[PDB]
């Protein structure tokens, strides 16, 4: 039932920069003003 | 195992129950049963959360 949709592309895929994203809370603990390494 | 009713002692089936408790870091989960009275404010008391 499923279909082939898949057409060939010359491009590449480009690459951007991640400047600073990406960051969890590893941890449901409260924190106040604490510099946690 | 070719297990048969006539073996002498460790050499019979055993069967084996392992309980393991983790502790992730979610907010709480099961446990014993306790009681659960009340709760109080502003006295030094001794305390089970
Ligand atoms: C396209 O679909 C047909 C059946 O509809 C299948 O035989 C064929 O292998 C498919 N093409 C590719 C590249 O998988």
């Amino acid at each position: 039932q499923c279909v082939n949709l898949t057409t060939r592309t010359q491009l590449p895929p480009a690459y951007t920069n991640s400047f600073t994203r990406g960051v969890y809370y590893p941890d449901k603990v409260f924190r106040s003003s604490v510099l946690h390494s | 195992y070719g297990f048969q009713p006539t073996n002498g002692v460790g050499y019979q089936p055993y069967r084996v129950v392992v309980l393991s408790f983790e502790l992730l870091h979610a907010p709480a989960t099961v446990c014993g049963p306790k009681k659960s009275t009340n709760l109080v404010k502003n006295k030094c008391v001794n305390f089970n959360f």
